[PDB]
Protein backbone atom coordinates (compact mmCIF):
# COMPACT_ATOMS: atom_id res chain seq x y z
CA UNK A 1 0.00 0.00 0.00
CA UNK A 2 2.90 2.24 0.77
CA UNK A 3 4.68 3.36 -2.62
CA UNK A 4 7.16 5.49 -4.11
CA UNK A 5 7.19 5.67 -7.67
CA UNK A 6 9.39 7.44 -10.05
CA UNK A 7 10.44 6.99 -13.60
CA UNK A 8 13.26 4.63 -14.77
CA UNK A 9 15.49 6.80 -16.42
CA UNK A 10 16.83 9.64 -18.40
CA UNK A 11 18.90 9.57 -21.37
CA UNK A 12 20.41 13.29 -21.37
CA UNK A 13 23.29 15.46 -22.98
CA UNK A 14 26.17 17.13 -21.25
CA UNK A 15 25.68 20.15 -19.86
CA UNK A 16 21.46 19.56 -20.07
CA UNK A 17 19.48 19.57 -16.77
CA UNK A 18 16.99 16.85 -15.62
CA UNK A 19 14.15 17.07 -13.52
CA UNK A 20 13.35 13.71 -11.13
CA UNK A 21 9.99 12.81 -10.05
CA UNK A 22 8.71 10.85 -7.40
CA UNK A 23 5.17 10.28 -6.29
CA UNK A 24 4.17 8.82 -3.25
CA UNK A 25 0.89 7.21 -2.01
CA UNK A 26 -1.06 4.86 0.52
CA UNK A 27 -0.05 7.52 3.40
CA UNK A 28 0.07 10.86 4.90
CA UNK A 29 2.97 12.66 2.39
CA UNK A 30 3.26 15.38 4.92
CA UNK A 31 3.87 13.25 8.26
CA UNK A 32 7.38 12.02 6.94
CA UNK A 33 10.83 13.20 5.30
CA UNK A 34 11.68 12.50 1.90
CA UNK A 35 15.63 12.32 0.76
CA UNK A 36 17.38 11.56 -2.44
CA UNK A 37 20.17 9.19 -2.79
CA UNK A 38 22.87 8.55 -5.31
CA UNK A 39 23.99 5.47 -5.96
CA UNK A 40 27.18 4.77 -8.70
CA UNK A 41 28.41 1.74 -10.12
CA UNK A 42 29.99 -0.36 -7.56
CA UNK A 43 29.85 2.05 -4.86
CA UNK A 44 27.57 2.81 -2.47
CA UNK A 45 24.90 5.36 -1.25
CA UNK A 46 25.68 9.09 -1.18
CA UNK A 47 23.58 11.20 0.35
CA UNK A 48 21.80 14.42 -1.47
CA UNK A 49 19.66 15.97 0.54
CA UNK A 50 15.92 16.12 1.99
CA UNK A 51 12.74 18.09 2.42
CA UNK A 52 10.21 18.51 4.81
CA UNK A 53 6.81 18.59 2.73
CA UNK A 54 5.17 20.55 5.01
CA UNK A 55 7.40 23.47 4.80
CA UNK A 56 9.36 23.06 1.93
CA UNK A 57 12.68 23.55 4.05
CA UNK A 58 15.54 21.70 2.52
CA UNK A 59 18.83 20.27 4.04
CA UNK A 60 21.57 19.55 1.23
CA UNK A 61 25.26 17.76 1.10
CA UNK A 62 27.48 20.35 0.60
CA UNK A 63 28.36 18.65 -2.22
CA UNK A 64 25.67 18.51 -4.33
CA UNK A 65 24.22 22.24 -3.34
CA UNK A 66 25.49 24.03 -6.56
CA UNK A 67 24.21 21.04 -8.36
CA UNK A 68 20.53 19.40 -6.97
CA UNK A 69 17.19 21.93 -5.96
CA UNK A 70 14.45 19.97 -4.19
CA UNK A 71 11.24 20.84 -3.95
CA UNK A 72 7.60 19.55 -3.68
CA UNK A 73 4.04 19.97 -4.57
CA UNK A 74 1.88 19.33 -1.72
CA UNK A 75 -1.82 18.41 -3.67
CA UNK A 76 -0.22 16.42 -6.15
CA UNK A 77 1.94 14.27 -3.22
CA UNK A 78 5.35 14.35 -5.35
CA UNK A 79 8.56 14.87 -4.41
CA UNK A 80 11.39 16.15 -7.59
CA UNK A 81 14.23 16.88 -7.70
CA UNK A 82 16.52 19.01 -10.41
CA UNK A 83 20.21 18.56 -11.05
CA UNK A 84 22.53 21.50 -13.20
CA UNK A 85 24.87 20.87 -15.43
CA UNK A 86 24.69 17.23 -15.91
CA UNK A 87 28.37 15.90 -16.47
CA UNK A 88 29.80 12.05 -16.48
CA UNK A 89 30.11 12.06 -12.79
CA UNK A 90 25.84 12.21 -12.60
CA UNK A 91 25.32 8.96 -14.51
CA UNK A 92 24.23 6.97 -11.57
CA UNK A 93 20.66 5.58 -10.25
CA UNK A 94 18.93 7.93 -8.07
CA UNK A 95 16.38 7.24 -5.33
CA UNK A 96 13.62 8.58 -3.16
CA UNK A 97 13.23 7.22 0.03
CA UNK A 98 11.01 7.95 2.96
CA UNK A 99 12.08 8.87 6.69
CA UNK A 100 9.83 8.25 9.89
CA UNK A 101 11.37 11.44 11.16
CA UNK A 102 8.71 11.35 13.80
CA UNK A 103 8.10 7.70 14.32
CA UNK A 104 11.02 5.29 14.88
CA UNK A 105 13.77 6.81 12.57
CA UNK A 106 14.25 4.26 9.67
CA UNK A 107 14.20 5.27 5.93
CA UNK A 108 11.49 2.52 5.58
CA UNK A 109 10.35 2.54 1.78
CA UNK A 110 12.11 2.81 -1.19
CA UNK A 111 11.39 4.31 -4.57
CA UNK A 112 13.08 2.09 -7.60
CA UNK A 113 15.11 4.81 -8.29
CA UNK A 114 15.75 6.65 -11.76
CA UNK A 115 18.69 5.48 -13.47
CA UNK A 116 20.19 9.06 -15.14
CA UNK A 117 22.66 8.17 -18.19
CA UNK A 118 24.51 11.24 -19.70
CA UNK A 119 25.78 10.88 -23.45
CA UNK A 120 26.63 13.14 -26.69
CA UNK B 1 33.17 11.18 8.32
CA UNK B 2 34.10 8.14 7.53
CA UNK B 3 31.66 5.31 7.56
CA UNK B 4 32.99 2.03 7.49
CA UNK B 5 31.79 -1.85 7.39
CA UNK B 6 33.72 -5.00 6.79
CA UNK B 7 33.43 -5.38 2.75
CA UNK B 8 32.71 -8.90 2.46
CA UNK B 9 31.04 -11.57 4.69
CA UNK B 10 30.60 -15.31 4.27
CA UNK B 11 28.35 -17.32 6.21
CA UNK B 12 26.22 -20.61 5.40
CA UNK B 13 22.56 -21.42 5.98
CA UNK B 14 21.62 -21.10 10.04
CA UNK B 15 24.31 -19.94 11.10
CA UNK B 16 24.53 -16.43 13.29
CA UNK B 17 26.58 -13.77 11.59
CA UNK B 18 27.20 -10.28 12.25
CA UNK B 19 28.36 -7.01 10.62
CA UNK B 20 29.20 -3.46 12.07
CA UNK B 21 29.06 -0.23 11.13
CA UNK B 22 31.84 2.12 12.90
CA UNK B 23 32.87 6.04 12.71
CA UNK B 24 35.83 7.86 11.51
CA UNK B 25 35.17 10.35 14.78
CA UNK B 26 34.25 8.26 17.73
CA UNK B 27 32.13 5.57 18.83
CA UNK B 28 28.62 5.52 17.54
CA UNK B 29 25.98 6.13 19.82
CA UNK B 30 22.08 6.33 19.89
CA UNK B 31 22.86 10.24 19.01
CA UNK B 32 24.02 8.58 15.31
CA UNK B 33 20.10 7.04 14.79
CA UNK B 34 21.96 4.09 13.00
CA UNK B 35 19.82 2.57 10.13
CA UNK B 36 20.68 -0.61 8.14
CA UNK B 37 19.35 -1.02 4.56
CA UNK B 38 18.70 -4.13 1.92
CA UNK B 39 19.54 -3.92 -1.26
CA UNK B 40 18.62 -7.16 -3.62
CA UNK B 41 19.31 -8.19 -7.07
CA UNK B 42 18.28 -5.52 -8.97
CA UNK B 43 18.53 -2.71 -7.62
CA UNK B 44 16.07 -3.11 -4.80
CA UNK B 45 16.38 -1.41 -1.56
CA UNK B 46 14.00 -1.97 1.41
CA UNK B 47 14.82 -0.47 5.12
CA UNK B 48 15.38 -2.74 7.73
CA UNK B 49 16.26 -1.23 11.39
CA UNK B 50 16.40 2.49 12.33
CA UNK B 51 17.08 4.40 15.52
CA UNK B 52 19.74 2.14 16.13
CA UNK B 53 17.56 -1.10 17.06
CA UNK B 54 13.98 -0.52 15.62
CA UNK B 55 13.09 -3.24 13.11
CA UNK B 56 10.61 -2.33 10.35
CA UNK B 57 7.52 -4.22 10.32
CA UNK B 58 7.50 -6.77 7.74
CA UNK B 59 11.18 -8.08 8.70
CA UNK B 60 11.64 -11.28 9.55
CA UNK B 61 12.61 -12.32 13.41
CA UNK B 62 16.18 -13.32 12.33
CA UNK B 63 17.69 -9.75 12.16
CA UNK B 64 18.57 -7.14 15.24
CA UNK B 65 20.68 -4.20 15.64
CA UNK B 66 22.41 -3.07 18.54
CA UNK B 67 25.39 -1.63 19.80
CA UNK B 68 28.50 -3.18 20.07
CA UNK B 69 31.14 -1.46 21.63
CA UNK B 70 31.93 1.84 19.88
CA UNK B 71 29.89 0.34 16.88
CA UNK B 72 26.55 -0.28 15.71
CA UNK B 73 25.92 -3.80 14.62
CA UNK B 74 23.29 -5.65 12.13
CA UNK B 75 23.29 -9.53 13.61
CA UNK B 76 21.45 -12.05 11.65
CA UNK B 77 20.45 -15.61 13.48
CA UNK B 78 19.79 -19.17 11.22
CA UNK B 79 20.49 -17.02 7.86
CA UNK B 80 19.01 -18.40 4.59
CA UNK B 81 20.15 -18.37 1.12
CA UNK B 82 17.25 -15.52 1.14
CA UNK B 83 19.36 -13.00 3.20
CA UNK B 84 22.20 -12.99 0.84
CA UNK B 85 22.63 -9.31 -0.63
CA UNK B 86 24.20 -5.73 0.29
CA UNK B 87 23.88 -4.46 3.75
CA UNK B 88 24.35 -0.54 4.19
CA UNK B 89 24.35 1.11 7.47
CA UNK B 90 23.87 5.10 7.70
CA UNK B 91 24.78 7.49 9.98
CA UNK B 92 23.43 10.69 11.49
CA UNK B 93 25.80 13.69 11.93
CA UNK B 94 23.61 16.67 12.93
CA UNK B 95 23.65 18.63 9.88
CA UNK B 96 23.88 15.41 7.62
CA UNK B 97 23.74 11.40 6.76
CA UNK B 98 26.71 9.17 5.71
CA UNK B 99 26.36 6.17 4.26
CA UNK B 100 28.70 3.33 4.82
CA UNK B 101 30.21 1.06 1.82
CA UNK B 102 28.16 -1.83 1.98
CA UNK B 103 29.05 -5.58 3.37
CA UNK B 104 28.07 -8.15 0.62
CA UNK B 105 27.14 -11.28 2.33
CA UNK B 106 26.80 -14.79 0.74
CA UNK B 107 25.15 -17.27 1.88
CA UNK B 108 27.08 -20.50 0.91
Amino acid sequence: QVQLQQPGAELVKPGASVKLSCKASGYTFTSYWMHWVKQRPGRGLEWIGRIDPNSGGTKYNEKFKSKATLTVDKPSSTAYMQLSSLTSEDSAVYYCARYDYYGSSYFDYWGQGTTVTVSS
Amino acid sequence: AVVTQESALTTSPGETVTLTCRSSTGAVTTSNYANWVQEKPDHLFTGLIGGTNNRAPGVPARFSGSLIGNKAALTITGAQTEDEAIYFCALWYSNHWVFGGGTKLTVL
